[PDB]
RNA sequence: GCGCGGAUAGCUCAGUCGGUAGAGCAGGGGAUUGAAAAUCCCCGUGUCCUUGGUUCGAUUCCGAGUCCGCGCACCA
RNA sequence: GCUUUUGGUCGGUGGAGUGAUUUGUUUGGUUGAUUCCGUCAACGGACGAGAUCCAAGCUGCCCAGUAGAAUUCAGAAUUGCCCAUAGGAUAGGCAUUCGUCGAAUUCUUCUCUGCGGGAUUCCUUGUAAUGCACAAGGUGAAAUUUUGGGCAACAGCAGGUCUGUGAUGCUCCUCAAUGUUCUGGGCGACACGCGCACUACAAUGUCAGUGAGAACAAGAAAAACGAGUCGAACCUACUUGAUCAAAAGAGUGGGGAAACCCCGGAAUCACAUAGACUCACUUGGGACCGAGGAUUGCAAUUAUUGGUCGCGCAACGAGGAAUGUCUCGUAGGCGCAGCUCAUCAAACUGUGCCGAUUACGUCCC
C-alpha cells in the first residue's frame, strides 16, 4: 500500500510541450504510472551511486517520501517543478 | 572527507549497545554514519547484538542484512 | 484537481504527434454547477478513451484542429 | 563655507521612520530545442560609505565628519 | 556496391498531337505493394510485387545396440531420539537414492527427420457503405507479409576491382630485367588529427569460495616417407608429473565425428557464504616495465604467445560542441564456437544464456 501510494503521487498531473507556443498539456493516466515508476528508480539510483547507503535503502527512502508526499523524494522535487512550469506555460 | 574510524573507541562501543537497540530499522549503513564507524565494523557490531538478543534480524541475505529492535 | 473522463479521442495533434487532442467529460458530483460539462483538451502521453485524468484548470479549452 | 539630494553585492536600486535586508541584473546547472536568439526553473551573493549617543536590537533614530551632485555664498 | 527497402519499369494494336511525346500506367477508396475494387479511349499481354525457397515456433506417419525412457526381480546406500555458534521464509496398498561400469521385457513421452498437416481475415460485433477492405475480440501452438531472412525488374553511376584468376585490349620492363628466387630490412616506424572496438571509472561492486547449468560447432595426408591393404600428422578424455607452484612435459585410451570428447560442469546469474573489504583514486582500474621460466617456429631482436612474482604514485570519479543504433525473446549484458591460424582475436560469421524502458505515433527535422 505504501508503493501504490508512492506511484499515485510520483508523477506530475500536468506538463508543458510545444503544440502551437509552449502550451500546457494534460498527462494521460498511463504515462503518469510510467513516469512515477521511472522517476523513483531514477534518483534512488543516483542517491546510492557513491554513497554508503545500499540500494534497498535508497529505493526504500524514495518510495516512503513519495508515499507521504514529502518533498525529500527525488520524484516529488521534479513532480512539483514540472507542474509549476506547466502552470506558468499555460 | 568522510573520515570513519576503523576500530571501536570505548566511548562509541557504549553507543553501540545502548542507542542502536532503541532504533527502528537498524542497518550497517544507518550505524555507519550515526556512529562514524566503517561498515565493516558496523556489520560486525550488529552480529554481536543479535546473539545477545538485543536487536532482531528481520531480513537477511549474503550482502544486505536488515535489523530491527526487539519489542518484547 | 478535478478528475475528468475521456469520452472521445480526436486525433494525434502537434508537430511531432506526441500530443493527443481529446474530448474530456468533467465528471462532477451531479449537484454541482459544472456537472456533465465536456471540454476539448490536449493530452500528453498514451491515452485511450474511457481513461480518467486529473485537470488543474478546467476553465481552459484547447483550440481544436 | 548655505541648504537640498546621492552613498545598499561587479553593475543597478526601493526601503519598517529606533524588531535583521529585498527585488533588478550579471556570474555555475538542468529545461526549450535539431540548432538559434529571446523565455523559463535552479545554486552566487552586500559587517549595508566612517563614527559615536550605542533605543529591547543602528542599512532604519540621532551628533559630527570624508565623498558626490545641483541652486545659492563671498571685506585678513 | 550504389542509385533503391523503394513500388516501380516495358512492348503490341487502337486513340491524341506537325512533333518530341502522350493514353494505357487514373483522379476515388484500399494495401507494405500500379496490392486490389471501381471508373475509364482504351483493349490485350510481359517483367517486378505476391507466389516459389530456407530457417524457427505446434503437429501426423515413419524411427532408433549413433536417441531415450519407464517398469519387475536381485546388489548397495540412508533410516530418526536428534532442532547450528544467533538459525527465519518456503510443497508433501507401498519411505527414498543409484559405476551398482546388474540382469532381464515392455515401450515411444522427450530426441533425430524425408515427405505431409495447420493460418485462411477463418469466425464475431463497430469503421466503411456495392465493392476492396479495416479495427476490436474469438479461435489457436501461431492472427495478419505468422516471425526472420534469401531472391529481386527496368534504366543508370564515366562507383570499386587490370592486387582473385591460364579474365582481357593497349602500352611499359624484358638478362647487373618491373620476370624469379634467396639474404637482411620494411609494411608496426611517432610532436599530431580522426573512424571503429576493448577496458574501466566501483558497493545494483571488487575479491575469495560454493551451487545450478547452453546452443551453433569443428576434428588426421598426398603417384610423398614407412610397414594393393594398413600406420603416423588432427581434436581429444583419462592417468601421470606429485613424499609438493603455475605453465608444462609425458604415458595410455578413444574418435572420420548423433557413435569419442559428452550427462558438452560457458559466462552472466545464484547463495540464510551467518566470507573479507566500506566510499577511498581504495582490495575500483590495470595502462607502463623489471626479473625468472616454458612452449610455437628453420628463425622471437623492433617483448609471437601463455604462466609466476613485482610495478601500479598511469590516466580515469560517468564525460563540451556534437553523434550512432534500436519497437520483443528485442535493446543491452553475457560468454562459446567457427573463420583467419605452426604460433597469435579487443575482428568478423554464427550460436545460445539473462532479459527490460518506451512508443504502437507523426511529418517537426
Ligand atoms: N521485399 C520487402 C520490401 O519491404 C519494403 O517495405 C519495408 C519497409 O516499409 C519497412 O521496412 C523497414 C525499413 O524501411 C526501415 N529502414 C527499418 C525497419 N526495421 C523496416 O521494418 C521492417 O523490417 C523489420 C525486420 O527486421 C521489422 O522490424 C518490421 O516488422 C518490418 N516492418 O517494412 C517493410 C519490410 O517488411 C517495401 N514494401 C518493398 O521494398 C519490399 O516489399
Ligand atoms: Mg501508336
Ligand atoms: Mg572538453
Amino acid at each position: 500500500q505504501v508503493v501504490v501510494d508512492a506511484v499515485s503521487k510520483g508523477a506530475p498531473r500536468e506538463d508543458s510541450t510545444r503544440v502551437g507556443r509552449r502550451q500546457a498539456v494534460d498527462v494521460s493516466p498511463m504515462r503518469r504510472v510510467n513516469e512515477a515508476i521511472y522517476q523513483m528508480c531514477k534518483g534512488a539510483r543516483e542517491a546510492a551511486f557513491r554513497n554508503l547507503k545500499s540500494m534497498p535503502e535508497c529505493l526504500a527512502d524514495e518510495i516512503v517520501n513519495a508515499s507521504k508526499g514529502s518533498s525529500n523524494s527525488y520524484a516529488i522535487k521534479k513532480k512539483d517543478e514540472v507542474e509549476r512550469v506547466a502552470k506558468a506555460n499555460r | 572527507a568522510l573520515q570513519n574510524a576503523v576500530m571501536f573507541d570505548k566511548e562509541t562501543y557504549d553507543k553501540l549497545r545502548s542507542e542502536v537497540p532503541k532504533y527502528k530499522l537498524i542497518t550497517p549503513s544507518i550505524i555507519s554514519d550515526r556512529l562514524k564507524i566503517a561498515v565493516s565494523i558496523a556489520a560486525a557490531g550488529l552480529k554481536q547484538l543479535c546473539r545477545e538478543k538485543l536487536i532482531r534480524l528481520v531480513s537477511c541475505s549474503s550482502k544486505t542484512r536488515v535489523y530491527t529492535r526487539i519489542v518484547q | 484537481a478535478q478528475v475528468g473522463l475521456i469520452i472521445k479521442v480526436l486525433g494525434r495533434t502537434g508537430s511531432r504527434g506526441n500530443v493527443t487532442q481529446v474530448r474530456v467529460r468533467l465528471m462532477a458530483e451531479a449537484g454541482s454547477p459544472d456537472y456533465n460539462r465536456t471540454i476539448v483538451r490536449n493530452v500528453k502521453g498514451p491515452c485511450k478513451e474511457n481513461d480518467m485524468l486529473s485537470l488543474m484548470e478546467t476553465e481552459r479549452e484547447a483550440r481544436r484542429l
